[PDB]
């Protein structure tokens, strides 16, 4: 209840006095909601914690002080940055190898905390060799709660990829991984799903690793998986890796992913419908044989009918992939898009107010206007039949440049009588 | 021409960073071994099958050691040191948490189905709550009141399994009643959940009074804070800690004073009347600057209080000596020192009874003994503070107490010498 108190109590030589100061500084959660942030960081207590971090033979000193640090690299990067200035780090990965499991598992807990700050504490935390010891605790063995701690970790370890975590590290996580993939327990597979998420949005490259790993036959079926969050956690890991390059998607195809989304396409959750229809907005977008591969799925009729009645972000995203479709696709798959009643759901997005999508539905449009030859004509009245060339007509205004001068060339090519 | 993948924009970020690992001052820490007693009939003594009644404290088989330990209405919850929950008691609605198909595994403390490292613990009537290290709560069974079931998260639908109370902010405390759940969280924001019918949620004031649709239990068990006008000051008034009884909810702020509301039928909230109080009306007759409050407690209608300064105060119904003043004393509004209790370290409240812990180790228990809640062995009803003894109370003291319907639980350590 006294603010600096403590500092004056932990320089005691009393094991008692001491060990009481710092589990009441313990109590600092609490304690900290009623002052502001400044005055503690600048009386100096920070030090007193890890030098009492320091000693052995008092593991509740220890793990009080972890406790503390804990708590303190929990708040603004500030703070965080405060607590590495301290060079506690060392320290913390001194106590990966204790006796004690609690102490082990509350230097785990803090070094979570600081490489879940940014990218640059990240890579100081690993260029002190971190991964290794952290990986080596994995047994069959092993406490449940601390293992999820040190997914939580991994996790962690695996964000930011502004920039994007170590090459060697990354080489080192993996086969962990590879074995978390098979447990049994729910919340261990979400977060270790969730790793491979960012380790796949990193970029072309880590999705190559991923791949290489071996992982994504067991990765795949998860998207049929009972629990929802391992559905989308295991969805958005899949479309992160499809945003690479063919042979990749082509990778993820091989695997039988299509098959489970016709569940995914008609799943009660609007997100999943928004992240399906995203994959398949990136799929439309590969080569001739993907798209066929898309359309030999039954799919097309689900993706259309979320874009007539999903909700507006599915719907943006079945725009994307009916023109990826459009200007990816030969010319008798779009011939099949058509024939699929496609157009007037297809033309209804014209009236939105935003300017993207309607640039997506103008281009696909105008692709497959100058795609298709002898039909134009056709096709040209199947959109007058709509009421999409009243909506055309009725874009031609000051709202955006594309928008209008697409908009009239395509008039002026297509729809002169 | 071909187009160019497209990147996901970020999402929801579920495992965002630097989860806050939670610390109060109401976490019990010291291991300790958990002691039964009173009425066994369903198995809440968690002694054996063939274990009906006992009339003072008998030891229960834990495998680990045990932290804290709370009865609940017709159940009773354990909390070991590893972290694992155990349950026993009745499981008719869910109570437990666990599979109890096989008949006797109800009888004996098992293993409750959650792999979690749990902190806190917190139990009522017919729920079972629990706080885990990273602050988020689960909560499992299912909740009642003056009427039929009224579900537990979804309307009219209990849950056998544990079941997370989904909240963005973590929570340092739980805190049970017989059929609501105040959550205090770290920012000082109190969450409230359960029934509301006698106003022991204090967020939906009498716009409504027990409307038995879903329009009203769609209100009621969605968690939401308390807000109140802090007479000039901005944002909302903060919390210090808080504290459940039965159909009722104490809270002390920052500012140190005491709060509360829920049904004052027998003047067991320090009004002066009988309304209930279903806004968090400022008790004036817990206002002293001497005076520090700092631990409540409360039955169904009666609720026992303890200051700074060890001397634990009184109040509410007399009847059937659960106050225990003055063998037979009039009802009281006020709380009132009990001269025969030494410096008192946490007191505790039963259903129809109450108990007292001191510094030293020593445990007094007053109120109905027709279930034997009392430990004297005898079923009269006891209106003086009697010291508890028995065999397994020899050369150990209390850590802490609690008290259900039909039962009470201890928890003891071996004292220091030897």
């Amino acid at each position: 209840t006294s603010l600096e108190a403590i500092v004056q109590n932990a320089s005691s030589d009393n094991q008692g006095i001491q060990l009481s100061a710092v589990q009441a500084a313990r109590k600092l959660l609490s304690s900290d909601r009623n002052p502001p942030i400044d005055d503690l960081i600048k009386s100096g207590i920070l030090p007193i914690l890890v030098h009492c971090l320091e000693r052995d033979d008092n593991p509740s000193l220890q793990f009080e002080a972890a406790w503390a640090l804990t708590n303190i690299a929990s708040g603004t990067s500030e703070q965080t940055q405060a607590v590495v200035q301290s060079n506690a780090v060392p320290l913390f990965l001194r106590l990966l190898h204790s006796p004690h499991q609690n102490v082990c598992e509350q230097a785990v807990w803090a070094l979570g905390n600081i490489i879940g700050d940014g990218p640059q504490c990240r890579d100081y935390v690993i260029s002190l060799g971190v991964v290794k010891p952290l990986l080596s605790f994995i047994s069959p063995s092993i406490p449940i709660t601390f293992l999820r701690n040190v997914t939580w970790v991994m996790v962690n370890l695996c964000r930011h990829k502004d920039p994007p975590p170590p090459m060697e590290t990354i080489q080192e996580i993996l086969p962990a991984l590879c074995v978390l993939i098979h447990h049994t327990d729910v919340n261990i597979l979400v977060d270790t799903v969730w790793a491979l998420s960012y380790l796949t949005d990193a970029g072309n490259e880590q999705i190559q690793m991923v791949i290489d790993s071996g992982i994504v036959p067991h990765l795949v079926p998860l998207l049929s998986h009972q629990e929802v969050k391992v559905q989308t956690a295991a969805l958005r890991a899949v479309g992160n890796i499809v945003t690479g390059t063919d042979e990749q998607t082509q990778v993820v195809l091989n695997c039988d992913a299509l098959s489970h989304f016709p569940a995914l396409l008609t799943h009660p959750k609007e997100k999943i419908n928004k992240e399906a229809v995203w994959f398949l907005s990136n799929i439309t977008a590969g080569n001739q044989q993907q798209v066929q591969a898309v359309i030999d799925a039954n799919l097309v009729p689900m993706i259309i009918h979320l874009l007539d009645k999903g909700d507006f972000g599915t719907q943006k995203e079945a725009a994307w992939a009916i023109s990826n479709l459009t200007i990816s696709g030969r010319k008798d798959q779009v011939a099949y898009l058509i024939q699929q009643n496609v157009i007037p759901p297809f033309c209804n997005l014209l009236t939105v107010k935003d300017a993207q999508v309607v640039q997506v539905v103008l281009d696909g449009l105008s692709n497959i206007l100058k795609m298709a030859e002898d039909e134009a004509e056709t096709i040209g009245n199947l959109i007058e039949e709509c009421g999409g060339l009243e909506k055309i007509e009725q874009l031609q205004n000051h709202e955006n440049e594309d928008i209008y001068k697409l908009a009239y060339e395509i008039i002026d090519q297509f729809f002169s009588s | 021409k071909r187009i160019a993948k497209r990147r996901s924009p970020p999402a929801d970020a579920i495992p965002k960073s630097k989860k806050v690992k939670v610390s109060h001052r109401s976490h019990s820490t010291e291991p300790g071994l958990v002691l039964t007693l009173g009425q066994g009939d369903v198995g809440q003594l968690g002694l054996g099958e063939n274990v009906m009644e006992r009339k003072k404290p008998a030891l229960v088989s834990i495998p680990e050691d045990v932290v804290q330990a709370e009865a609940g209405g017709m159940h009773t919850v354990c909390l070991s040191k590893s972290g694992q929950v155990y349950s026993f008691g009745c499981n008719d609605e869910g109570a437990l948490g666990r599979d109890t198909s096989v008949e006797g595994s109800e009888m004996v403390p098992g293993k409750v189905e959650l792999q979690e490292k749990v902190v806190q613990v917190s139990a009522g009537d017919s729920h079972t709550a629990a706080l885990t290290d990273d602050g988020r709560v689960f909560l499992w069974g299912s909740f009642r009141d003056n009427n039929g079931v009224i579900g537990l998260l979804e309307p009219m639908k209990k849950s056998m399994v544990p079941v997370q109370v989904q909240l963005d902010v973590p929570v340092v405390k739980v805190a049970s009643g017989n059929d609501h759940l105040v959550m205090l969280t770290a920012d000082g924001d109190l969450y409230t959940l359960g029934c509301g019918e006698q106003g022991q949620l204090g967020r939906v004031p009498e716009l409504f009074a027990n409307r038995g649709g879903r329009q009203g239990l769609e209100r009621l068990l969605v968690p939401k804070c308390v807000m109140l006008k802090s007479r000039g000051s901005r944002g909302h008034v903060r919390f210090q800690d808080a504290f459940c009884g039965a159909y009722f909810t104490f809270a002390i702020s920052h500012e140190g004073h005491v709060y509360g509301f829920g049904l004052s039928n027998y003047h067991q909230l320090g009004t002066p009347g009988t309304e209930s109080c279903f806004i968090p009306q400022n008790l004036t007759s817990f206002k002293n600057s001497t005076k520090s409050w700092v631990g409540f407690s409360g039955g169904q209608h009666h609720t026992v209080c303890m200051d700074s300064e060890g001397k634990a105060y009184s109040l509410g119904r007399a009847e059937y000596g659960r106050l225990g003043l003055g063998e037979g004393a009039e009802e009281k509004s006020i709380p009132t020192l009990i001269s025969r209790l030494p410096a008192v370290s946490s007191v505790a409240c039963g259903a129809s009874v109450g108990y007292a812990v001191t510094k030293d180790g020593r445990v007094f228990a007053w109120g109905m003994g027709t279930n034997y809640q009392l430990g004297t062995g005898q079923d009269e009803d006891a209106w003086s503070p009697v010291e508890m003894m028995g065999k397994q109370l020899e050369n150990r003291v209390v850590l802490s107490v609690s008290s259900g319907g039909q039962h009470t639980v201890l928890l003891v350590k071996d004292k220091e010498q030897s």
